[PDB]
């Protein structure tokens, strides 16, 4: 008779990364507080986060 | 917006779990596939390899990289069932092979 | 003539007396030199068939040294030194050992790989920094006569090669290692069907895997002078080959 199969799920995916990590929590973590009149501006591009 | 390079990686890494017994599908570094997992003890792996193959071309090992652990994926069960019928019996007999 | 911005103009002239040189040297794939493993492939007592980019058994190699020391040379940014890049080229380069202060410091020629070397592409750069390698696939801004200054002993000229005010859009970014005491170091560069594929090896071995970029585009050129006024051989004996 027919061949019995099963559908399968829950699949997994795995992928290597090719660009770093932004590290915004250890800026945002920073031991200096500028003062409200610095407002100190960080830029950032070409990251995953 | 919707450009650049600057992207999420929040709904790649929802679960991130690897199942060990049941059948299920896989995208691991761009191959695709169907199949059961087994936890094994390998220290063949290096640096930059991450895949295990055979001479046929088909793969039969991995490695995750986020828990440095070792895979074996074999095939999933898929049968046929021998039916064995008389004239004008109301249910045949049935025979799973192995 | 790569680039399309004028980065300076102290000493340029036109020196007619560079030509390449040809080793003696054959490609000897016996013993395992010239092969590279698979992408993030392993096997384990196979011997297989594998179709590729390889270098032919028994050809011959050329260098594409640019060693300059004040002047650079308009015909050093032309053919044949402008080689194409048609379907593969695979490297062997020289490990320099600097000794200053008693400590040791290597510094080799670097590569530039692009198809029409502007802004409004992508092209990849890599560089070593005293035994670091950084491989970044960007939007860089070439200019008409880049160089490289060695961060060793000292020099005259001013490395620059990009003119960016911020950071241009980038596809893959990342540092490697390898042995900073290392005597030759090899290379694999190739594309196939608008994937580019590089390999590095920092000893005498089959080359491992780096990685792996999807451009879309087709790439037919790829060398850069490295302006030092320290290595000449008159006081310290040490030549770049490439
Ligand atoms: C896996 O191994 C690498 C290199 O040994 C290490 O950098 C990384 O932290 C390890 N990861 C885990 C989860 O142990
Ligand atoms: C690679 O090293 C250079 C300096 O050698 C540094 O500026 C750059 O941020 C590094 N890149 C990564 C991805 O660590
Ligand atoms: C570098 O090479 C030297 C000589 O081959 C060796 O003694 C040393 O262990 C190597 N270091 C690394 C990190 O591979």
């Amino acid at each position: 008779l027919s061949g019995f199969t099963v559908k399968p799920v829950a699949t997994v995916y795995r992928r290597i990364p090719n660009l770093p990590d932004c590290d915004i929590d250890n800026w945002l973590n920073n031991v200096s507080v500028p003062s409200p009149l610095n407002w100190e501006r960080r830029i950032f591009s070409n990251c995953n986060f | 917006i919707n450009s650049g390079t600057t992207c999420s990686n929040d709904l790649l890494y929802s679960n991130t779990e690897i199942s060990t017994g049941v059948c299920v599908n896989y995208d691991l570094y761009g191959i695709t596939g169907q199949g059961i997992f087994k936890e094994v003890s390998a220290a063949y792996y290096n640096n930059w390899q991450n895949l295990l193959y055979d001479s046929n071309g088909n793969i039969i090992g991995f490695k995750d990289f986020l828990t440095n652990k070792t895979y074996t994926i074999l095939p999933c069960y898929s049968g046929r069932v021998s039916a064995a019928f008389y004239q004008n019996s109301s249910s045949p007999a049935l025979l799973y092979r192995n | 003539v790569i680039g399309d911005f004028n980065c300076t103009n102290s000493f340029i002239n036109d020196y007619n007396k560079t030509i390449p040189r040809i080793s003696e040297d054959v490609v000897d794939v016996s013993l395992g030199l010239g092969t590279y493993y698979v992408l993030n492939r392993v096997y384990l007592n196979t011997t297989l068939l594998f179709t590729g980019y390889f270098p032919k058994s028994g050809a011959n190699f050329r260098d594409l040294a640019l060693k300059g020391s004040i002047y650079l040379s308009t015909l050093w940014y032309k053919p044949p030194f402008l080689s194409d890049f048609n379907n593969g080229i695979f490297s062997k380069v020289k490990n320099t050992k600097l000794y200053v202060n008693n400590t040791l410091y290597s510094e080799f020629s670097t590569i530039v790989i692009g198809s029409v070397f502007v802004n409004t592409s992508y092209t990849i750069v890599v560089q070593p920094h005293n035994g670091i390698l950084e491989i970044t696939a960007c939007q860089y801004t070439m200019c008409e006569y880049p160089h490289t200054v060695c961060k060793s002993k000292g020099s005259i000229r001013n490395e620059s090669w990009h003119i960016d005010s911020s950071e241009p859009l980038c596809l893959f970014k990342k540092n490697f290692t390898y042995n900073v005491s290392a005597d030759w170091l090899y290379f694999h560069f190739y594309q196939e069907r608008g994937v580019f594929y590089a390999y590095y090896a920092d000893v005498g071995m089959p080359t491992t895997f780096l990685f792996s970029l999807y451009l879309g585009t087709i790439l037919s050129h790829y060398v850069m002078p490295l302006t030092c006024n320290a290595i000449s051989s008159n006081t310290d004996n040490e030549t770049l080959e490439y």
